[PDB]
């Protein structure tokens, strides 16, 4: 697939970021997308062998360029609050109408106005009740990733140390702990249902702050890290 | 009132990268061994189109130069021609329009080493091959519906560009 | 493209009705893109030329209709995995010949499961040493609303898939009791509340 | 104007 880096990123207002996209082996056309929860999926700009062929409706601070080997890069310099979205890259053969369009997994960005609001998630896993065991003869586990912002969390359940898509049902959207202010402290949750050697682990991979961003606040620095809660 | 794009692509072995000529006709000339390395114009009534056209077209056929390099390398396999060196590609796509400026008929016939290759018909949906290797090009240019896209270019920037070209006469 | 229904509710085994309407000044070169959770957009099916009745991946199909100017993604057999954000992309072909993909606003097809034998219960889960209350095993007819107190949080119903079993099923640090935070909306009267 | 759809052989 179209491998994309960085996978998830956090910055502040006015800071510069650069995203990288590499198309499929042999693909020479590249498109850029931005996915906002409100406005949907917006087209950014499309490159084709060192040539930007098409562009979307975005301010002048969204720029990209493609090298000779079809690799393309996207960078954003002046970060406004509307820059919080998931950034997608696409590939093609030559821009054929029927060549399909292989999209990437995207990069999600959110712009904190102040560094002090970035926190590492507090993640705990709640053991299943015996009431469920007596009722449906099964077990469900309720994880809680609380107090993290922004919500650039990849909450993946790793049962016996490996990612599982069977029995896992993680919230499509974390709920805001305090919705009064523009920022938040989102508290996530997840339900893993199975039928004591199992290792149901609610890994909430927080993609926090980078090394470039200088920090002046007193407390600890929550850079990208792993916050694992196991039961 | 036609619009032809004779895309001469000579491999020029030895020295290095293929030497490309992009003489188009209604005009323009992208000699890839010239000094400008930009889309230097060869027509009087094209100067009236500004940086929204010059940079766009310049980058477009900078991309087309690599496309022709790739297709020339492809015909190294298709015809299995002698790899001893020079082998010229002659693209000849384009479309005619009536005096009204609407799409009359389109024509994309390919010419490798002077002779014929894949050729587009009057219907603008089905090509017409010329030899055993051309049918391979038929397969991919009918599978990805490239016929439809070249149609809507021929019913498009061919038609629309030639509309603007006829408008260039003030 | 204008996808009219933000939240489409389809049971397991009902005609999917993911309505897509396109408004273009040209030929309809239509495309369906499924966005599975935690992944990117994947290709479903396309209509360029030929048969009005098209077919695509995962058993999906569409009926390009000039009698409705619509391209409804239809699927006779509904799966839980169909719960995804479906994008109807019309590639408005630029005059040059490059496709500019314009998508819809996204249809959140929830594919509400058909629970064969619901047996709703509300059992509490404790920490490894705040506590959550879980509402589960209820039919898709129930609608859940948010809470009043800012200390009390309500988590949305989640359709977990026992694909190994072919089975499906849809907090505070305070005096707070799990027998509460349910006056907010309609609840099944037979819900099991262990006190 | 030199279609940006340069289709490959």
């Amino acid at each position: 697939g179209v491998t994309q880096t960085p996978r998830y990123l956090i910055k502040t207002r006015g800071q510069q970021v650069t995203l990288s996209c590499s198309p499929i082996s042999g693909h020479r056309s590249v498109s850029w997308y931005q996915q906002t929860p409100g406005q949907g999926l917006q087209f950014l700009f499309e490159y084709f062998s060192e040539t930007q062929r098409n562009k979307g409706n975005f301010p002048g601070r969204f720029s990209g360029r493609q090298f000779s080997n079809s690799r393309s890069e996207m960078n954003v310099s002046t970060l406004e609050l509307g820059d919080s979205a998931l950034y997608l890259c696409a590939s093609s053969l030559a821009g054929d109408l029927g060549t399909e369009a292989f999209f990437g997994q995207g990069t999600r960005l959110t712009v904190v106005e102040d560094l002090k609001n970035v926190f590492p998630p507090e993640v705990a896993v709640f053991e299943p009740s015996e009431a469920e065991i007596s009722h449906t003869q099964k077990a469900t586990l309720v994880c809680l990733a609380t107090g993290f912002y922004p919500d650039h969390v990849e909450l993946s359940w790793w049962v016996n140390g490996k990612e599982v898509h069977s029995g896992v049902c993680t919230d499509p959207q974390p709920l805001k702990e305090q919705p009064a202010l523009n920022d938040s402290r989102y508290a996530l949750s997840s339900r893993l249902r199975v039928s004591p050697r199992n290792h149901f682990r609610c890994q909430v991979q927080f993609y926090g702050l980078s090394e470039n961003d200088e920090w002046t606040q007193d407390r600890a620095k929550p850079v990208t890290q792993i916050v694992s809660a196991e039961a | 009132h036609s619009m032809r794009y004779f895309f001469t692509s000579v491999s020029r072995p030895g020295r290095g990268e293929p030497r490309f000529i992009a003489v188009g006709y209604v005009f323009v000339r992208f000699d890839s061994d010239a000094a400008s390395q930009k889309m230097e114009p060869r027509a009087p009534w094209i100067e009236q189109e500004g940086p929204e056209y010059w940079d766009q077209e310049t980058r477009n056929m900078k991309a087309h130069s690599q496309t022709d390099r790739a297709n020339l390398g492809t015909l190294r396999g298709y015809y299995n021609q002698s790899e001893d060196g020079s082998h010229t590609i002659q693209i000849m796509y384009g479309c005619d329009v009536g005096p009204d400026g609407r799409f009359l008929r389109g024509y994309r016939q390919d010419a490798y080493d002077g002779k014929d290759y894949i050729a587009l018909n009057e219907d603008l949906r089905s090509w017409t091959a010329a030899d055993m290797a051309a049918q391979i090009t038929k397969r991919k240019w009918e599978a990805v519906h490239a016929a439809e896209q070249r149609r809507v270019y021929l019913e498009g920037r061919c038609v629309d560009g030639l509309r603007r070209y006829l408008e260039n006469g003030k | 493209v204008a996808q009219p229904e933000d939240q489409v509710n389809v049971a397991e085994g009902n005609p999917l009705t993911v309505k897509c309407t396109y408004s273009v000044s040209g030929n309809p070169y239509l495309f369906w893109y499924v966005q599975y959770p935690n992944r990117g957009l994947q290709f479903l099916l396309k209509y360029i030329t030929g048969d009005n009745l098209v077919k695509g991946s995962y058993g999906f199909e569409a009926e390009f209709n000039k009698s409705q100017t619509s391209f409804h993604l239809k699927k006779p057999s509904a799966l839980v995995s169909d719960s995804a954000l479906y994008f109807c992309a019309v590639r408005v072909v630029t005059s040059g010949g490059s496709y500019i993909p314009t998508f819809g606003r996204g249809t959140s097809l929830i594919v509400h499961p058909y629970i064969q034998n619901p047996d709703p219960a509300v059992y509490q889960l404790r920490d490894s040493k705040k506590s959550v209350c879980l509402f589960t095993d209820f039919d898709s007819q129930t609608n859940v609303s948010q809470s009043k107190d800012s200390d009390v949080y309500i988590t949305d119903k989640c359709v977990l898939d026992m694909r190994s079993m072919d089975f499906k099923s849809n907090w505070s640090n305070k005096d707070f009791a799990c027998a509460n935070a349910f006056n907010n909306s309609i609840i099944p009267e037979d819900t099991f509340f262990p006190s | 104007f030199t279609s940006d759809y340069y289709q490959l052989y």
